[PDB]
RNA sequence: GUCAGCAUCAGUUUUCGGGGGCGGAAAAAGAAUAAGGGAAGGUGGCUGUUUAUAGCCCUUGUUGUAAUACGUCCACUGGGGACUGAGGACUGCGGCUUCGUGCCAAGGAUGCUGACAUAAUGGU
RNA sequence: CUGCCGAAGGCAGAAACUCAGAUCAGUUUUAUGUGUAAAAUGAGAGUUUCUAGUGGGCCAUUUUUGGUAAGCAGAACUGGCGAUGCGGGAUGAACCGAACGUGAGGUUAAGGUGCCGGAAUGUACGCUCAUCAGACACCAGAAAAGGUGUUAGUUCAUCUAGACAGCAGGACGGUGGCCAUGGAAGUCGGAAUCCGCUAAGGAGUGUGUAACAACUCACCUGCCGAAUGAACUAGCCCUGAAAAUGGAUGGCGCUUAAGCGUACUACCCAUACCUCACCGUCUGGGUUAGAAGCUCAGACGAGUAGGCAGGCGUGGAGGUUUGUGACGAAGCCUUGGGCGUGAGCCUGGGUCGAACAGCCUCUAGU
RNA sequence: UGGCUUGUGGCAGCCAAGCGCGACGUUGCUGGCUCUUCCUAUCAUACCGAAGCAGAAUUCGGUAAGCGUUGGACCCACUAAUAGGGAGCUGGGUUCCUACUGAUGAAG
């Protein structure tokens, strides 16, 4: 699975640049490793920093401050496509940013045929106003009233005797 | 070079930046 | 039933060619 | 699940392939199959996809003696046993003798109507098929594709319903005299404390 | 002589279970209980409002030094199954034992028992 | 017959002796600019000498120039093949794993778990319906694109001052503006295309009329109450042509998949990995209590050309076995038994009738 | 022995959806005699749509390969039509088994 991880990390100080300023990037990976070499691509793609003359000076995971509570999530990402870039706009409900990630990165990779690496995700940020939730589907689900059968009941023990029910 | 020693990186003074891609 | 009127399954060659000329258009574009 | 002598399966409402599978794997076990009601087999997708399928079946002949060429066989029961001995090794004698171990019949016989006939929920089409999917009946594509027994099968399971529901409200009266029974014995309350 | 069963072991190995530390935001939550704040997908009330005849969210205190969860470790431990028994007096390295021809799971299996012999194994 | 070493597109081995070395490396650092020089790790490193076989070619890789509808041609390196069995890709000279003694057990790689087929008709989230779907494999030839198929997005639009649509109505009067004509009044046809009114009626969007007239939009008002529209991108789907007997995702078949994408577990087995036994080769230690022997330990095991070593069998000769034999030699047959990895050897039974064999040497028309 | 192959030519300019190119457009000029089967890319026959199609006759296009597609020296007749292709024999030109078809035949 993913865990969310916040990334500190700086160049080695010289002479020119006794103290290096400290870079923080919050980012989804299965494990530190992954998280480490995440950061230090994307470092170098938007700072130019090498991976040589830095370093990562603090790893931390972090866990969901309120998991009980179910959230709706916006996630803005950038697409590498046939034409090597799109942005995308996206809204999961779900109780934790992690599952929401992780339910982005299945959807992504169901639609658009997208991988980890072809994802890289720019900001994950909870919308707790309902008019400042756009899709329609979410809005669905956050009407008050919501009711609805169960969908999909589809339901080793061969040869059964009887009939199945499939209802109530 | 023998790897790089445990040390501190003080950061009040440059308190950690956000960085987003 | 296959229900086609070609075949989706392919001979070893024409397998084969496809790597041989694919490799050569991505040398004539570069 | 425990191993019988003879199993029959009731195939109305079960998707071909699917019981297919499921009884070419317990032939390889060793178990005698007795598939009946095959006239009410289901296959996904719609009636005249499946239609061009048997017909482009029948295009497989020989161009020297057709009497050689590949047997096109049109009754349900044998449209069943095509897709079974297709998922066993036929040509070995393990095979063959698996083959022997399948009786595939149209309508319920009356050797086989006096007898509980259990259902495979994993090729059951209700189970299996998403709502809102076009299927056909074999039953119905054997009639257009020449089959020519529909009828005398129809009628005849007509008469067997009528006499399996005379049979049904008999059993249930007699059951109905034994239930009454039931609470009106009294270990049934007195030491029920077993969960019986 | 043949084939078995079990027990105690040694080597290899697979599969369940318990106990205990140690780490992270000294888990995050949560519960219970004191402040303040906000409101809703607006409850009682009267479409509109701010806990009332439902409650929710946010912050802080507290119960607290809560548990859980994961990671990690135990020279902590309880079981189930399978393959193997090479070597052939004595030394050795070790632990109990007061030393002891002392004992021991410590430089490679022993002990007990049963059935069959015209059967069983093995060969063709 | 067996074992060991083992290529080549100057090699591999053999013998003769250096130093217990800073002596070499299909290697990486450090310094100076792929060259050179002076830390890491690994390895015992070497020198002269002679002597078998080969000096070919196929496939792919990355560096360029000449190129054309279109492929293509010529270089350098790299590997694989060739001497190479095994697992998988339905099967295969060049694809993915894996380098091979005889076995037992465990675990995997690649690929897989609907049935054929050993292994989950597992879990979770989406996409797709195809009257010639998909499982294909940079989807590269057709390829540029079409679609009132679907799901997601990106950018601009109006919207309880009532959105789009729907019904009711207005959609005018100067004016039949002017040339143009049988007949043209906005609408056969030639430049616009102005104005009074507005909330709006375009010298007029189409049909139609010989000409008219009449209807429609494009433009506004009444009712009606909420979202709606346009242009692009992405995934799947249809199409984007292909013939000639039957027909192939390998087959059966599969449509909340047994197709496509991802995530997570569980499971299957190769000669591969690990533990053990055994065979052989090599190496190392020890051995005065068949020395051509004994003993302990470790590593290793494809194999063509080629090199080395040890054995089995056949005819004859010398030596030996107080050797075997008419109470049955040799030979031959055999569903008998035993030994050796093997070449082969011994033996039981039957037949048979006069010679034959082991051991150590010699020899060859072996 | 290319998933080959088929219906739309060559040069220049103007645009210009868009990313110096730039698509469609737009304008400038010179071998025959008999034989089994299959494919449709249909000549005729069947049924349809369109056209100044009044009728008759006809043109083009769609589904369609079930059934036909001749007789004589490109020529001239017949015919509803004389459509196109794939997988035993002869002329002028260069100096065993297996298949197919019939026939028996032991046997639950």
């Amino acid at each position: 699975a993913l865990k969310e991880y916040q990334v500190v990390g700086r160049k080695v100080p010289t002479e020119h640049e006794p103290v290096p300023k400290l870079f923080r990037m919050r980012l989804f990976a299965p494990n530190e490793s992954v998280a480490k070499s995440r950061y230090w691509y994307f470092l170098k793609m938007i700072n130019k920093v090498k991976k040589a003359t830095g370093e990562i000076v603090a790893i931390n995971e972090i866990s969901e401050p309120k998991p009980l509570k179910a959230k709706v999530f916006g996630i803005w990402i950038r697409y590498d496509s046939r034409s090597g870039t799109h942005n995308m706009y996206k809204e999961f409900r779900d109780t934790t940013r992690v599952g929401a990630v992780e339910a982005m990165y299945a959807d992504m990779a169901a639609r658009h045929r997208a991988r980890f690496r072809s994802i890289r995700i720019l900001k994950v940020v909870e919308v707790e106003k309902k008019e400042d939730v756009r899709r329609n589907y979410v809005k669905q689900l956050l009407n008050p009233h919501l009711k609805f059968p169960l969908p999909h009941r589809r339901t080793k023990k061969v040869f059964a005797p009887h009939r199945p029910s499939t209802f109530y | 070079a023998p790897p790089a020693k445990a040390h501190f990186v003080s950061t009040e003074n440059n308190e950690p930046v956000t960085l987003h891609p | 039933v296959s229900l086609k009127k070609k075949s989706k399954r392919r001979t070893t060659r024409l397998r084969s060619r496809i790597e041989k000329k694919a490799a050569e258009s991505k040398r004539k574009q570069k | 699940s425990e191993f019988q002598k003879v199993v029959v399966i009731d195939a109305k409402g079960h998707l071909l392939g699917r019981l297919a599978s499921v009884v070419a794997k317990q032939l390889l076990g060793g178990q005698k199959v007795v598939v009946v009601r095959c006239e009410e087999l289901n296959i996904s997708g719609h009636f005249f996809r499946n239609k061009l399928k048997y017909l482009a079946y029948l295009r497989k002949a020989c161009r020297y003696n057709p009497s050689r060429g590949a047997f096109h066989f049109r009754a349900p029961s044998r449209i069943f046993q095509k897709a079974v001995r297709g998922m066993l090794p036929h040509k070995t004698a393990r095979g063959q003798a698996a083959l022997e171990h399948l009786q595939a019949v149209e309508g319920i016989p009356p050797p086989f109507d006096k007898q509980k006939r259990v259902v495979v929920p994993a090729a059951l089409r209700v189970l299996r098929l998403k709502p809102g999917r076009k299927y056909c009946t074999v039953g119905r594509l054997s009639s257009e594709v020449g089959w020519k027994y529909n009828d005398i099968v129809a009628k005849l399971e007509e008469r067997r319903k009528v006499k399996s529901a005379a049979f049904y409200q008999a059993k249930l009266a007699k059951q109905k005299k034994i239930a009454s029974a039931k609470e009106a014995s009294p270990v049934n309350q007195k030491l029920s404390q077993f969960g019986y």
